[PDB]
């Protein structure tokens, strides 16, 4: 009984590092994210005053 | 006077180079109409191009243009015409009635842009606007004379949505209505005049009560930019000198300031405010500052925003997110469980849903109903990765309420009968509050969550609870 | 400086003050590209048929008063500076009728099959402008595809502009020769009202692919009732550019003499292309992602011809299926969503679902048909209600069946029935099914009869079933057939079939 | 008398020339220049006005004056054709690049003609048995087709070729051609010694294959007109011979490039992300004088070289839709071990029906697709949820498809140097029966690593045999 509980608490502080883990990945992803379509919006001013 | 005449000098697609003679130069925003062979086609100049030269965007097909024809100047911007006669009737942006029942005897006529009203005369609305949908009459109501947004993406609803809004309000409201077809498909098109002349809002015979300035989205990009201020035009019209309460109904903003961007396209206009249109600013504070609640009459302007995969990142969704103050979004997720109206009960805010306005009771509930359904979906995960039993009994009474309410939401449309077949059910807020109350206080928790969906007022809920007992044994 | 300098360009290059009568000839002062500038041609009309010496025809897009520009419709190398150009007096028009079908034809109209000239009952406008508002009717006759999933949950109708957008080699152009060879079983037939007669279009296409793609529907015998407007990329941009509008010519042909046709917009982005090219050859002032500006007019203008018309107009009706190629699965681009919000419909085929096996992989988290079950069959309808909440159902769920956690009981029993489900509307290539066989397999799923048979052995079951329903329970598929509807005695005919069957396995 | 002409503008690859004549030269003309150092041949792209025109330079502009003569031949471009041009290699203007003398060609056709007609389009679905395992399971290739190689920088692209060569074009019979389209010269060299070595390339007696190179040192026009030099030199292989034709078109992106390259001196308007406005048409033309006809048939072998590995770009995107099989070099791949790195899902053929490669086939290509793309859903589970926090299902699915993707890897004969063992051939039977057992599971308790630089299952066996004798 003892080793089901200690194995769920782990379970339960396994799932929040892998939860920590999500949240910073997501935080620098999106920063990439917010980064790339940013540059699409640079790359269409780029294109529309060289081509207009 | 003379006509003031000139010789087209160029044609590039939808844009049009004129030449014009000595003091002859019109304006900008003005009307370049030239007789052509299929029906009448009409310029409208963007800049001028020197050496007597305008730069103009057709406002109807560009077939048949040959440099050197006469093109006649009206004096002005292409009058549309503006009064009671237009009411029943699509109107394009070119004046010319695309339903071939005469022409529109209007009382007046008003070129499309306008002076946007001054400083002054700018205030906010507070005042509830009874629309006949539950969800929308309690947890976001709408405001007579602001602007209101339709959010939603494809397939989930909107122009349906707001075609049962012109049903309502003129079903519960004397006040004219307008309906701007800004980039509006054809198809959808005569769905939307076979429900307008099958709901008696449009009479043939007799009085009508909404006119549409249909865009027809196969006509040049002109023309699409330019309905939804034609259509804005007739708003005010009906507003300052009628002295009444009119609706002004957006197809698709977002699909205006595509064809903004669009018209931008074809002429230099290189494009420096958000990227994909310099002017987008100026047109599109031009065309939302001139829906103001004045003192002859209000403007309630209800824009239906596209957003293709969410996607929020560009400004044009933000643009419009800024003009708004109540959100009706219409997610297509809900619409998927059942709840075909698909209006987010918690992503649908409105500015005026305060105790203060729409009053004590009324604001008690909608916060208490949504509440119930954010605990709703808060729960939802770990009730599908856990189960039902294990929940807390305090909990199993909110999510089985939140259901009942959910299923509640739901309500038939006077418009979908021909999708649906259920009769439409017409509600007024302050039955949709006393019903959400009294479903919310528990007295109706044995009725099963079917009843409540698909049906109007309580008395429908237990009728629909008597049907499906019967259907069941 | 007291003389400045403010001159910039002009188009006179040769100082002449003498010659007159060149409104209806020109001389070519630059051409290169495929496309042409030519002084003259004062009385032209715009993209108006124009004639060179050397016989390559040209369109009049540019108008600019130094020179009206021609693009060629082909190479450029017949064609010289200050050669003499001529004006053919009429617009570009293609051949239209009901000898089309049965042949493979130029963008032109030209027969390129081989097999002899081309029999046309007439000719029409190449660019013909859409229906009006008033002469339409709502989609309500069904367009039956043959696949389960996209005749299911995004059906198509008669007149219905319903978008196929999907990545490369994802079947879009495989979901479109399905649905023409699910079209043969009445096409074959004696009814012109239930008869959709097929026109496809290969804008960007390779020649080498439309070959194989006329074969294959040889193969069917589908190929009778299809027309191929062919605009291979080795053609000029201007061919490509004008194949779609000429073919929507040949559809509305059907369309207003009261038959039913069925027009497949492929490659929609190659179109976009070869006006991108014609456009930027021109000068035009580009737009977002360096296309040209009126390129959602175009699409528009092409897609809104084909409708449902009313019944004063013959009640004919012209199916829009357009394909579009994303790159990279990016529907935010310029085409893209011109082309999403354009249509009525968007069938949303992406790898990642192919990649899974779903093949066609439709989407129908994405995927949207806002005609819905109104043109629908009515049995069709009420299979495919409970299957897209099942589905709905399951890939609000989807997550836990990757997770393959600890389930609720309900939760695991909806994750099952959605990817029995998932597992079920799989089809294979060229091999339609039509309502009377697809609804029985979408009513089994949606009864739960499919929870006990294994993931990996659905495909059995539904060959066992049909041939169960063509062998036994013929009757049945009759009636499904001919009535459409599905009653409360057939119904339950039904279910006792699958109720057997799946105790037979 | 012969068109004289007169050089007006020499900007970098293009040069303009006047001409005091009405007779303007056509289009895609060849237009001689004697150089002090030799004869520099242009190509006329535009025809500008004011009786001058635009032209692409064969050569390097060395010493081009303005006003210095010009020769106009009459027609386009025109290169040796025939049996001569085997065992030689060709110049883009047809020189002999070799310095085995000239050729002594009967015809000399131009390099700029119309594709055949969609009448003479003799489609079919042969199989092609090449001897790498992913090709021959995933993206059968296709006999008398298109075929692809699209792959980014250092993902042995140029390897695959030379790979796909020695097993080919030995055992192929009849003539072929290969054309380097703006590649290393060095890299051509190599080639050149390999096919000598290896007997495909005989100086004194006959030779399978005749060489065009229009290596990436050359001028741009150089490198845009070889692919077509070559082109010609398939056609005419392919009709006057009525020979299958195993054409090797190497780095075919490079003549979109030098396209673009042109583009932005001619004047055009830059399309999407520089591009040139005309890509679509040209490549297109250029891609449909390739096809199968009646009269024979071309197996072009192309390598598209993918910008920045960025499949969205222009011309590798539309590459895709205008070939038949597809093998992309992904490298995510190429860095993860499996250096032949073709990408077991966007690489797509045809030839994937029931009806061409069996049933057995079929099914064996869709489960393993199946397992690699749970692998590919699964990764980031793996990565940061944990490979042991999953269902026994999903493991032993994770497991086969990293079996799986271990036995991609195939040593090459001509990577023999590079990945140190030697380059077995497996066929297409013996990869269906290896694969097929392999998916059932009899090689679970097998570690991974058995696979790794294999060829058959027998291969897979005695290396799992072999690493259990030496770890014991
Ligand atoms: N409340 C509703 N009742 C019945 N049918 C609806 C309802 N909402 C949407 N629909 C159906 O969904 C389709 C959506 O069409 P439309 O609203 O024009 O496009 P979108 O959903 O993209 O705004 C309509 O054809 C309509 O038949
Ligand atoms: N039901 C299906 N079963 C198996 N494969 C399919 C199915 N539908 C489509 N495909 C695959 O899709 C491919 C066709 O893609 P296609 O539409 O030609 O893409 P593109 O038009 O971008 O070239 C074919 O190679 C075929 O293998
Ligand atoms: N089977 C293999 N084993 C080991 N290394 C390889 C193998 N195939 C290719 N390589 C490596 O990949 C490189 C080939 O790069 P490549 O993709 O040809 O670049 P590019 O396409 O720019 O020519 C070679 O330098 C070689 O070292
Ligand atoms: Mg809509
Ligand atoms: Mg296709
Ligand atoms: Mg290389």
């Amino acid at each position: 009984a003892q080793g089901y509980a200690a194995e769920i608490s782990a379970r339960r502080n396994a799932m929040d590092n892998a939860s920590k883990n999500a949240g910073d990945m997501i935080n620098r992803y999106s920063i990439l994210y917010n980064r790339t379509r940013q540059a699409v919006i640079t790359n269409e001013l780029v294109d529309i005053i060289t081509g207009a | 006077s003379t006509p003031i005449t000139g010789k087209v000098t160029a044609v590039i697609g939808a844009i049009v180079d004129v030449h014009f003679e000595q003091s002859e130069l019109p304006a900008i925003l003005n009307a370049l109409e030239i007789k052509t062979p299929q029906g009448k086609l009409v310029l409208e100049v963007a800049q001028h191009l020197g050496e007597n030269t305008v730069r103009t965007i057709a406002m109807d097909g560009t077939e048949g243009l040959v440099r050197g024809e006469k093109v006649l100047d009206t004096g002005g911007p292409i009058s549309v015409p503006v009064g009671r006669e237009t009411l029943g009737r699509i109107i394009n942006v070119i004046g010319e009635p695309i339903d071939e029942r005469g022409p529109i005897k209007s009382k007046l006529r008003k070129p499309i842009h306008a002076d946007p009203p001054s400083f002054a005369e700018q205030s906010t609305s507070a005042e509830i606007l009874e629309t006949g949908i539950k969800v929308v009459d309690l947890l976001a109501p709408y405001a007579r004379g602001g602007k209101i947004g339709l959010f939603g993406g494809a397939g989930v609803g909107k122009t349906v949505f707001i075609q049962e809004l012109i049903n309502n309000i003129a079903k519960a409201h004397g006040g004219f209505s307008v309906f701007t077809g800004v980039g509006e498909r054809t198809r959808e098109g005569n769905d939307l005049y076979r429900e307008m002349k099958e709901t008696g809002v449009i009479n043939l015979e007799g009085e009508s009560k909404v006119a549409l300035v249909f865009g027809q989205m196969n006509e040049p990009p002109g023309a699409r930019a330019r309905v939804a201020l034609t259509g804005l035009t007739i708003a005010e019209y009906f507003r300052d000198e009628e002295g009444q309460d009119v609706l002004l109904f957006i197809d698709n903003i977002f699909r205006f300031t595509q064809a903004g961007s669009e018209v931008s396209a074809l002429l230099g206009r290189i494009p420096s405010a958000v990227g994909y249109q310099p002017t987008l600013a100026t047109d599109m504070g031009l065309l939302q500052e001139r829906i103001t609640t004045t003192k002859k009459g209000s403007v309630t302007s209800v824009q239906a925003v596209y957003v293709p995969a969410d996607d929020l990142t560009d400004p044009a969704p933000a643009t419009t997110f800024a003009h708004l103050d109540a959100t009706t979004v219409l997610s297509r997720g809900i619409s998927e469980l059942g709840i075909y109206p698909a209006v987010d009960p918690l992503d649908s805010k409105s500015r005026l849903l305060d105790a203060a306005v729409v009053g004590q009771e009324h604001y008690d509930v909608a916060s208490k109903v949504q509440e119930t359904l954010q605990t709703y979906k808060s729960l939802q995960d770990i009730i599908a990765i856990l189960g039902m039993d294990e929940l807390s009994e305090q909990d199993k009474l909110t999510v089985e309420r939140a259901r009942k309410i959910q299923r509640f939401l739901s309500q038939p449309f006077a418009v979908a009968e021909v999708f649906t077949g259920i009769p439409g059910k017409l509600v007024r807020l302050k039955d949709t509050v006393a019903s959400f109350k009294a479903v919310l206080e528990g007295k109706y928790d044995n009725i099963p969550e079917h009843a409540f969906y698909m049906v109007g007022g309580i008395e429908d809920v237990v009728a629909k609870a008597e049907k499906l007992a019967a259907e069941a044994n | 400086q007291p003389t400045e300098v403010s001159s910039i360009l002009e188009e006179r290059i040769k100082g002449v003050s003498d010659e007159a009568n060149l409104n209806e000839t020109g001389r070519v002062l630059a051409v290169g590209d495929g496309i042409a500038r030519v002084f003259g041609l004062n009385n032209i009309q715009a993209e108006e048929l124009v004639e060179f010496s050397s016989g390559v025809k040209g369109m009049a897009l540019n108008l600019e008063p130094g020179q009206v520009g021609i693009v060629l419709f082909g190479s450029d190398r017949l064609v010289k500076e200050g050669e003499l150009v001529k004006r053919t007096g009429n617009i570009v028009d293609v051949p239209v009728g009901p000898g089309l079908l049965g042949r493979v034809v130029d963008a032109l109209g030209n027969p390129i099959d081989g097999k002899g000239p081309i029999d046309a009952a007439g000719r029409s406008r190449a660019q013909v402008k859409a229906p009006g508002i008033l002469p339409r009717r709502s989609v309500h006759e069904p367009v039956q595809t043959g696949l389960k999933a996209v005749d299911a949950l995004v059906p198509i109708g008669r007149g219905q502009r319903e978008l196929i957008i999907g990545d490369r080699q994802t079947g879009k152009t495989a979901v479109a020769l399905d649905t023409i060879l699910n079209q043969k079983r009445w096409n074959n037939g004696s009814d012109e009202s239930k008869k959709l007669y097929c026109v496809y279009v290969a804008v960007g296409q390779k020649r080498s692919t439309v070959a194989q793609l006329v074969q294959t529907l040889e193969q069917h015998d589908a190929m009778k009732y299809s027309i191929i407007v062919a605009a291979t990329a080795s053609e000029a941009a201007p061919l490509q550019y004008l194949a779609p509008f000429t073919a929507a010519s040949i559809g509305e042909w059907f369309r207003d003499n009261g038959k039913h046709a069925l027009i497949v917009y492929d490659d929609l982005s190659k179109q976009a292309v070869a006006y991108r090219q014609l456009s930027l050859l021109l000068r035009r002032p580009p737009g977002r992602e360096a296309y040209p500006g009126d390129v959602f007019y175009l699409h528009s203008r092409l897609l809104e011809r084909a409708a449902k018309l009313s019944e004063k107009e013959g009640s004919g009706s012209l199916t829009a299926l357009p394909v579009i190629e994303t790159q990279g699965g990016d529907v935010s681009a310029y085409i893209p969503t011109n082309v999403i919000s354009i249509t009525d419909g968007q069938i949303f085929l992406e790898a990642e679902l192919f990649y899974k096996g779903i093949r066609p992989a439709i989407n129908v988290g994405l995927s949207v048909s806002r005609v819905g079950s109104a043109a629908q069959v009515k049995a069709l309808k009420q299979v495919a209600g409970s299957l897209k909440l099942f589905l709905a159902q399951y890939r609000e769920v989807a997550a836990f069946a990757q997770f393959g956690s600890d389930l609720d009981a309900s939760t695991k029993q909806t994750l099952v029935r959605g990817e029995r489900l998932t597992q079920l509307l799989k089809q294979n290539q060229y091999s339609p099914l039509a309502t009377e066989e697809q609804v029985p397999l979408i009513y089994a799923g949606v009864n739960g009869h499919l929870d006990g048979i294994e993931l990996s052995r659905i495909g059995e079951f539904e060959s066992s079933f049909l041939s169960y329903l063509k062998s036994n329970h013929n009757e049945l598929l009759t009636e499904i057939r001919e009535k459409g509807e599905l009653s409360k005695e057939l119904l339950a005919s039904l279910k006792s079939a699958t109720e057997s069957f799946v105790a037979t396995f």
